[PDB]
RNA sequence: UAACAGUUUUAUUAACCUCUGGUUUACCUGUUGUUUAUGUGCCUU
RNA sequence: CUUGGCCGUUAAAUGCGGUCUUGCAUGAAUGAUGUAACGAUACAACAGCUGUCUCUAUGAUUGACUCAGUGAAAUUGGAA
RNA sequence: GACAUGAGUAACAAAAAAGAGUUUAAGGUACCUAAAAGGUAUCUUAGAGUCUCGCCUAAAGCUUAUGGCUACGUCAAGUAACGGCCUCUAAGUUUAUAAUCUGAAGAUUAUGACGAUGAGAAAACUUUGGUACCAACAUUUAAAAGUGAAAAUUGUGCAGGAAGGAUAAACCGUACCUAGAAUCUGAAACAAGUAAGCUAGUAGAGAAUACGAAGGCGUGAAUGAGAUAACAAUCAUAAAGGAACUCGGCAAACUAACUACCGUAACUUAGGGAUAAGGAGAGCUCAUUAGUCUCGAACGAGUAAAAAGGAAGAAGCAUGGAAUAUUGUUGUACGACUGUUUAAUUAA
RNA sequence: UCUUACUAUAGUCAGGACUAUAAAGGUCCGAACGGGUUAUCGUUGCAAAGAUAUCCGAAGAACUAUGGUAAGCGAGUGAA
């Protein structure tokens, strides 16, 4: 009868909700990736992008605001205002990426997603595009406009860009990661 | 209704009140044994 | 404005029942739904009950136009209008009023 | 319940519009060729790539 | 607040190497203490004979060790020397049929009790640093961090091997301020003579190597009176 | 100690074993005289 | 917003000091500045009105905020009234204190004739 | 001609938040007790 | 009989308190009668206080609702 | 007895709470590879653990009982650091003996035997009746001080406070569970109930209230993930009014605790009423200091000493700052009063 | 082995206040403990008597533990 909800309450109390989001962002900056539900990945995203904006700011207030979101500031503040600040110094927003996956827990079947930091060491979309380009060059296939588009997305703001992307494709072909991949030209002749 | 009348029940009272010796040593207890023995009970007491 | 499933108080203005003088789980309930066997042994059609509210057409008549600006493209009318911001509304001359002067109907057409 | 529900009416409640809907939003993984869900990541490539980035680095 | 160390190589103040991590030996990390200079530090403010003998008792079943200055142990030693290692693992009392004397350290000078009270302190401090701050066993040796909290609590109760290594270190000058040293400051320093009595000849082999100032003997005084025969290797 | 009467200013921590545990490898509360020494490794049973 | 059992401060020289509302004359909604009511005198000041008398009164100022045409809003710290008769003219001869300016368009010229301050 | 000033009430139905209020459980500020982490931290030669 | 008569309390008193008596059908250890103190006893009044109410509104959690897992009961002559 | 219906519905909601990594064993799938294998990833079943967050905390912790359909490698001459068995007896019991009574069965008195919920030498080595007594209450006492016991000393009150015996190491118990997370009783894996000791610290008069160190927990999928409609439960706030609600101020709100503070009525059995009513004060900084304490050398200095202290001062909307203690007064009936009662609809 | 009464042996009642007492009170405020005043929830309940809040006693005619005795023609026990 009242107002529409401002945000997801995630079937939790106020204190629990705030703590849960702080943990999701504390593990994201510590591990650069987290595999959780889609609703939690989307709520922790808005708090993670606002925490990375605090690192870019040079005020003392920004440093106290970041200390009040992380759960181990003594260990993660150097990384926040260090490596991460340098990474997203030229990126105007959109510092995170949510990608849907299969249910992390088969009992619940709850829709799940991966929340990653773009241009990070564990960027999933950067590795999926390299595996595609690896399968193309190994099968003499022409990359689609959607593969080339993603190739520019994951190499525009990166430190070295294309160089770091070609080494991934080369290493994936060195270990035969694309062994057993079905050629796209044989997809229409498969019912299973 | 039924009540939890066996709460805090000690096994010392079971032997005193329903034990074998409470019966072989009394006139009315010899009947219980003889009755329970005629029926074929294995548990004559306690 | 839509309001989803509404009770009997918001939808039909029912007063509700007591709050503390013994009331048992029936503070915002609708009470009796009708009479007994003599009344039909049924709930009569048109009985006011909970249900969805809002998200329906509504007309407000006899609203003057205070300002008319072509550049901004706005037509300021007195009073309130149904719906949310950004929703499309229909504006037409009042039916319960006399049509605008003949000179105006011709000037605009001209 | 005043009476037992007949076989006709209980079958109506269980089958009228309760048919399990087929999943047609299926495409194939680009680097894998395996069938995945639309707009979702390949579960086979995820675990593999997620494990490949743990050894090299 | 607590501060746990890491299993990293460090320098030792003892003559021999206590652990494979020890960097150097016989390192002077601080100026000599007042009693270290003295040739004969006497029993200034302690009872007559106190300190000349130090006893060590152990649980012959679970390996729990307790140090004592007297030939016996009391309920105090159990409460003050045994940390909580889990449920059903801390005995509510001392059972006479489980606790036996592990060893006994006797110094040469039977009147320099101050040396024993120091050896007793380093031993209790080493023990507290074995039950806590066991970074050298988390991923190596017994690998306590790979075990369950139940099995971990039973391995932390077993301090008898560690204790017999703490003696070889404390008696070799391990620790800071260990009065087992004797600085001349004419600067030459040496270790004080000591004797260790063992109820089991095999127990003394937990220490990879012993110093050159310790004498090993079989049988602890008073145990033969209880009809408890010592264990000898050579038979 | 300067002031010895029972009501003197108490500036010590009366919780001796604060944050101290063996199962969680908390570490010693204070710096002991043997705190900078490598733990002696015995020979297993 | 004056309603049943509301206590008011009579600022008229009629004898009453604190009156209790007993009825809202001429409407169902709660009475505001310029509405008639029936009160019961509960206190006096010392043919004046004695404690327990039933008279008609007019709300001259209320503690509830009052919106006006020009957007100006007036709030008073207390609720006050002036006793009148069934005819409509005041019982007293003088009014002490400020009164609401809403008495103008509600046909209360007699009450404003002796109103020293209007707010 | 201009300028200035004045041109009902009650009840009920519905819509609507410009105004006047109420609400505000991931907003700002102040503040008590206690705990935890980090930083810092006494005199003297 | 009865909402007994009068007085006080309420804007309004079948209530409550005081008082008078003809008390259907009060009464003295089936005790009579009057105070102090006492009471989660019963009745009445005052002040304060409040969403009890005029007249409800918003906000919070758990259920309610949907997906996945497990899986009852009263009841039922037969039923288009 | 089997199988239907309700129904794949209700329910798996003690207002503690979860999040992200890691890993072991067995087995199922996919790919690599076709020399079987192995490897990589994933899933199922049964576990373990790390970081973070939270809940309990004079417990939901630890040590033990009553008890046990949880499981059997649980180890003692005795004291420190232990109970039983054994000795002695209480309340009582007695198909023991004698005497007596008695339709039979049996009952009574005496003695004996048995009977703990009590009493039992020594040890960190050991084998008479106030000249009193060991009920309650109070006090004193292991000499640096304080605190908590033990035992004893002294005294108080009336309600006047056991019995008996003495004074080279067998046998039995020892595992786990203690009820918020797998064990006791409640028909059960039940929001109930059950004995003893211990039960960090800050802060307090305190076992009150709040926080919580360690420990434990945040259930055996007996659940998990979403959404945040009506309505229900449990709460929070609220314009103006303030009982207009209602059988009735039901419920809720107001009030509240503290001080060696001020003040306190009718009436009274002279004890009370009374903590009546009604007011004042409170935290932080600071002037000031007789003694005690500390430091330096009588004196000087110090609150990195406890306290005292004033009409001092600062900041804020607010200094009983958060939590904890639920209004005051008046007239009657009944019963003096404190108590007791229909275990589980009547507490009067 | 529940429960009522009695009996023997034992145990428990933070702290504070008033009163003639250091200790003499079916004294006062209030935890543990013991009760169960009022309301709500619940009613195939967590529970065949529970939950939350509120309220009462809390040095006594108190509460609790382990044993013992008294019950079914006549009625044991009963502040009834
Ligand atoms: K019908
Ligand atoms: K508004
Ligand atoms: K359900
Ligand atoms: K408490
Ligand atoms: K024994
Ligand atoms: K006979
Ligand atoms: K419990
Ligand atoms: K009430
Ligand atoms: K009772
Ligand atoms: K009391
Ligand atoms: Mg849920
Ligand atoms: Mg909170
Ligand atoms: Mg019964
Ligand atoms: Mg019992
Ligand atoms: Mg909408
Ligand atoms: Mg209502
Ligand atoms: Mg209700
Ligand atoms: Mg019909
Ligand atoms: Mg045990
Ligand atoms: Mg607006
Ligand atoms: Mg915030
Ligand atoms: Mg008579
Ligand atoms: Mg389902
Ligand atoms: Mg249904
Ligand atoms: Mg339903
Ligand atoms: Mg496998
Ligand atoms: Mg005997
Ligand atoms: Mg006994
Ligand atoms: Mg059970
Ligand atoms: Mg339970
Ligand atoms: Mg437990
Ligand atoms: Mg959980
Ligand atoms: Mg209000
Ligand atoms: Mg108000
Ligand atoms: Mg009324
Ligand atoms: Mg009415
Ligand atoms: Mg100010
Ligand atoms: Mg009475
Ligand atoms: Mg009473
Ligand atoms: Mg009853
Ligand atoms: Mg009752
Ligand atoms: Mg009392
Ligand atoms: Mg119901
Ligand atoms: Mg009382
Ligand atoms: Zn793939």
């Amino acid at each position: 009868a009242g107002a529409h909800v401002k945000y997801r309450h995630l079937s939790r109390s106020s204190a629990h909700r705030q703590a849960l989001l702080r943990n999701l962002v504390t593990s994201l900056i510590k591990n650069e990736t987290i595999h959780t539900t889609y609703p939690k990945a989307k709520e922790a995203q808005r708090l993670a992008e606002k925490l990375i904006t605090l690192s870019k700011r040079d005020t003392e207030t920004a440093r106290r605001s970041a200390q009040g979101i992380l759960y181990t500031p003594d260990q993660l503040l150097p990384k926040l205002f260090g490596e991460i600040r340098e990474r997203y110094a030229n990126r105007p927003g959109g510092y995170t990426r949510v990608l849907r996956t299969e249910p992390k827990d088969q009992y619940s079947q709850a829709p799940s997603a991966i929340l990653e930091l773009v241009d990070g060491p564990k960027d999933m979309r950067f590795a999926m595009t390299a595996a595609t380009v690896a399968r193309d060059r190994e099968q003499k296939t022409e990359s689609t406009d959607l593969t080339k588009k993603n190739m520019d997305k994951v190499t525009r703001f990166r430190k070295d860009g294309m160089r770091a992307f070609e080494d991934m494709v080369a290493s994936l072909r060195d270990m035969k990661f694309t062994a057993g991949a079905i050629n796209p030209k044989e997809w229409k002749k498969l019912d299973r | 209704g039924p009540r939890p009348t066996m709460s805090g029940a000690t096994r010392l009272v079971q032997k005193r009140r329903h034990g074998f010796l409470s019966r072989v040593k009394t006139k009315n207890g010899q009947k219980t044994l003889k009755r329970r023995l005629a029926k074929g009970r294995l548990r004559l007491s306690a | 404005r839509g309001m989803g499933f509404a009770g009997g108080m918001k939808r039909h203005g029912f007063a509700g029942q007591e709050a503390s003088h013994g009331n048992s789980l029936n503070h915002r309930t609708i009470g009796s739904v009708g009479g007994s066997q003599g009344s039909g042994s049924r709930v009569l059609p048109g009985k006011k009950m909970p249900g969805r509210m809002g998200a329906q057409q509504h007309t407000v008549q006899n609203l003057p136009i205070l300002m008319v600006d072509n550049e901004l493209g706005i037509v300021v009318v007195k009073g309130a209008v149904a719906g949310h911001k950004g929703a499309v509304v229909k504006v037409q001359d009042a039916v319960k009023k006399a049509p605008p002067p003949e000179e105006f109907v011709e000037a605009t057409k001209q | 319940p005043k009476k037992k529900t007949s076989h006709m009416k209980k079958r109506h409640r269980q089958m009228a519009g309760k048919a399990l809907k087929d999943v047609t939003h299926l495409n194939r993984c680009p680097a894998c060729g395996n069938l995945k869900r639309m707009h979702h990541l390949c579960s086979t490539c995820l675990g593999k790539l997620k494990g490949f980035m743990d050894r090299n680095g | 607040s607590t501060h746990p160390t890491t299993a990293i190589p460090k320098p030792t103040t003892a003559v021999l190497k206590t652990s494979p991590l020890a960097e150097e030996t016989a390192v002077e990390l601080k100026s000599p203490s007042r009693l270290q200079l003295k040739s004969e530090p006497g029993n200034k403010g302690n009872p007559k004979g106190h300190g000349d003998r130090i006893w060590a008792f152990h649980h012959i079943e679970q390996g729990q060790v307790i140090y004592s200055t007297k030939p016996v142990i009391s309920h105090q030693h159990l409460i003050r020397q045994q940390p909580f290692t889990g449920k059903n693992l801390v005995p509510r009392k001392i059972r006479k049929d489980y606790w036996r004397p592990l060893a006994m350290i006797e110094l040469a000078g039977k009147d320099q009790g101050a040396v024993g009270r120091s050896v007793y302190q380093k031993l209790r401090e080493f023990k507290k640093r074995h039950e806590l701050d066991w970074a050298n066993e988390a991923e190596e040796g017994r690998k306590l961090m790979h075990k369950s909290k139940r099995e971990r609590g039973q391995e932390l109760n077993d301090q008898k091997p560690n204790s017999v290594a703490d003696m070889a270190a404390v008696l070799a000058g391990a620790g800071k301020g260990n009065l087992m040293w004797q600085v001349s400051r004419l600067v030459k320093r040496q270790l004080r003579r000591a004797t260790v009595y063992w109820t089991n000849e095999q127990d003394k082999f937990h220490a990879r190597e012993w110093s050159d100032n310790v004498s090993h003997e079989v049988g602890i005084p008073g145990e033969a009176e209880k009809k408890r025969m010592p264990i000898r290797m050579s038979s | 100690k300067r002031h010895k009467y029972p009501t003197a200013r108490v500036t010590r921590d009366n919780s001796k074993q604060r944050g101290e545990s063996a199962l969680r490898k908390s570490g010693t509360r204070w710096k002991l005289s043997v705190s900078d020494e490598p733990l002696p490794e015995p020979v297993p049973r | 917003m004056i309603q049943l059992k509301t206590m008011l401060n009579c600022i008229d020289n009629s004898g009453a000091a604190l009156v209790e509302c007993a009825m809202v004359v001429g409407q169902k909604r709660h009475a505001s500045i310029g509405d008639r009511i029936v009160v019961v005198v509960q206190k006096q000041r010392g043919t004046k009105v004695k404690r327990g008398d039933i008279r008609h009164a007019v709300v001259v100022r209320t503690k509830q905020k009052v919106q006006r045409r020009d957007g100006s809003v007036v709030r008073f710290d207390d609720n006050a009234c002036v006793l009148i008769n069934k005819a409509g003219d005041p019982i007293g001869s003088r009014i002490n204190g400020v009164v609401g300016q809403e008495l103008r368009k509600k046909k209360w010229s007699k009450i404003l004739s002796m109103a020293p301050m209007q707010a």
